[PDB]
């Protein structure tokens, strides 16, 4: 059928093929997760008004240390309005803006109250013990911000802190790249919806339900194009739904070869391997297809439940990574331990696993529970890691619990 | 870089 | 004004006094990020019918090897209706289900074939025992088996579980409703162009995001003027409307503490950001609304949320352990003690040629803040000053709290 | 279980 692709090869050309998508412009607050496809500049300064940065009295610094008059206030959220003449001083607030006087702050904790009011129950004179250096304890115009200035560049990968930022200097429309919607479908005869009893010779479909619940979690749109019959008639329509209404198709099933026969002849689609050197996942199917100048990526995953969220973490979710606009959408790998004793297969092997972090230990553990149907560890987490275990070789046969391996990780810590 | 684990002795 | 509480006991305070909350049902498919409040059973077998683990053929036994006619082959979604007699051989791949004669399934490759259509005939080489190479009847999954504890964490591979089993309908905890608010008179919309002595709100922005985040729902208060009557509703309205309010920005303990009649644990917090940072519960109606009053500064204000609100609101959520996680790092710069227990934002990166990930700080802002294309993922955790240690070297380890996916 | 950084040797 098709040739022997290596796990290395595969992993590339999935990555090299898979095109980026277009952009648009969108809401800052809805700007969780995506990347910015402009420069952001601000068109204020930071703060717009110099301010004091310690609780005290703002003061005229060649006024130097000695007795002065409070002439008043300064509250945030006002631009003051007296001007502090030599002698004088005006109390401050953190955050407060300066008066047009002063041009240097003198905290509370270096000066001593003189004289009160007669009432009223005011400060009415106090002694400034230090002499300020001009421009202490101020915040001056742009201190933080300038006007002009480039505050996020384009391919910034967005988080909360940058949502902020975007709020902070006021732009509130920002142009990013677009999210990939994702369809998914089942294929095989023997397939029954979650929702319905079970009939004789038929299992339930989870393969579906996971694999658009993996790409949920990374907060892209899906499509359910439901259960396919193992059927060219059935599938070809399902593929044609799938690619009038999302930038990727992901099947799974259907080992004759039905899908790659539609994918090949009908579509005249590029299949660029249908065989990729690993454990789980041999039959992983990866092909692309242009139309109108547009690339969509199609991913013909194994029918086994752990074969096919294995393969999405490998090599769908970097893909659509890429195609959201991060510009280094390889996955992130970590060095953990062990917990549990394995045997090497001459495939690379990958397992679902738990890593968790000791106190006493600068290395954190990778407990396996990718050996499903038949012994499943009950945890009460969920799978965060993707074990990466080497191929054998003509010495090293055997890893011991405790020894150190590279873990992929796919999720919150 | 790639994906196949790494040992060390 | 409030007694200078310790980190720590901040911390341990705010856990043991934040409540768990109700239950609900959802389906499976919305049940991302739950914590189950149930068991769950299955209520089927796994596979229900005998299946073959391999491509070959299903045969009897006590045959034993030698020459068998192919009375036909057993398709995937079709439970077969040929019986195995004794001579016979029925052709099998992986998914499909075992005839009512065969006990055993042999490979191909350990097969020979013998007679072709103008396949009829094959030769077994092998001697097969009972139950070869056969995923047998509940081998994955028995019915009345739990596959799935009350308490846990549901991520994707076990909403297809649930799937699997046929439990569209799961019973979980709650996810809190967070109100979040801004107060100043200095603060305006983020959409709003800037006036005279006025600046944009950031914290609001942020907090929510950073909640959002975690998935959970929130509702936005806006600003709210620095005065006890506007402050007051403003809270009535948070604590009809949500399970947790967050404000940012000595009005405010006043109005909890004479007008709301609630609880104040602490106002004041040994830590660099977040000195001010103010937690209080307040109890209405048999049910525990908890508040936080963050730091007006921007940093101040992220650093606390992610030290204090979302471990709370995880486990109002029903998360068994709602602690962070803490992982050993280098410093990528070197940073001088505060005899407060400092943090700052920081950015994990993990070298292949390196055992541990280093972490870069960018919590040097106001001055110089580093323009990177990655969010920050991390919170450095710097200790308290000691006689004989007063800086930190680049290369040696921290700890950092994760926050946010790497 | 504490949320303060651990000095190393």
């Amino acid at each position: 059928p098709f040739p022997l692709t290596s796990m290395d090869k595969a992993f590339i050309t999935v990555l090299e093929m898979t095109p980026v998508l277009g952009t648009e412009i969108i809401n800052y607050r809805d700007g969780m997760g995506r990347v910015l496809a402009q420069d952001v500049y601000a068109k204020d300064n930071l703060p717009p008004f110099p301010a004091s940065v310690k609780d005290g009295y703002a003061v005229r610094a060649a006024d130097g240390p000695g007795d002065r008059f409070i002439i008043g206030e300064s509250q945030a959220g006002e631009q003051p309005t007296q001007t502090v003449m030599p002698g004088q001083v005006m109390r401050v607030t953190t955050g407060a803006p300066i008066p047009c006087g002063a041009d240097a702050v003198v905290q509370v904790e270096d000066t001593e109250l003189i004289r009160e009011s007669d009432d009223g129950t005011e400060e009415l004179e106090v002694r400034i013990l230090v002499q300020a250096r001009p421009g202490q304890d101020i915040r001056p115009i742009g201190h933080d911000i300038k006007r002009g200035e480039c505050v996020l560049a384009k391919g910034t990968h967005m988080g909360p802190s940058e949502i902020g930022l975007l709020a902070t200097v006021g732009v509130t429309e920002v142009e990013v790249n677009k999210f990939p919607v994702v369809a998914v479908m089942s294929t095989g005869n023997e397939l029954l919806n979650p929702e319905d009893d079970l009939l004789p010779g038929k299992i339930r479909d989870s393969n579906r339900s996971t694999l658009l619940a993996t790409i949920q979690e990374h907060g892209y749109p899906t499509i359910n194009l439901g259960i396919v019959g193992d059927n060219p008639d059935d599938l070809l329509n399902a593929l044609n739904e799938g690619i009038s209404r999302a930038d990727v198709i992901i099947t799974s099933g259907g080992v004759k070869d039905y899908l790659k026969q539609v994918l090949d002849i009908d579509l005249h689609a590029q299949i660029h391997f249908g065989r990729v050197f690993m454990k789980p996942g041999l039959p992983t199917t990866f092909a692309t297809l242009d139309i109108d100048g547009v690339r969509k990526i199609i991913f013909a995953l194994p029918g086994n439940p752990v074969s096919a969220v294995v393969t999405c973490n490998l090599f769908v979710v970097p893909a659509l990574r890429k195609m959201q606009g991060i510009l280094d959408p390889r996955p992130t790998i970590i060095k953990a331990r062990l917990s549990c004793d394995v045997k090497l297969d001459p495939r690379p092997e990958y397992h679902r696993c738990i890593l968790t972090w000791h106190h006493q230990e600068p290395l954190p553990w990778a407990q396996s529970t990718g050996n499903q149907m038949s012994s499943r560890l009950m945890s009460m987490r969920s799978a965060n890691g993707l074990l990466m275990l080497p191929p054998k070789t003509e010495q090293y046969v055997e890893l011991h619990k405790g020894e150190v391996v590279d873990v992929m990780v796919i999720g919150r810590l | 870089f790639s994906i196949v684990g790494t040992l060390y002795p």
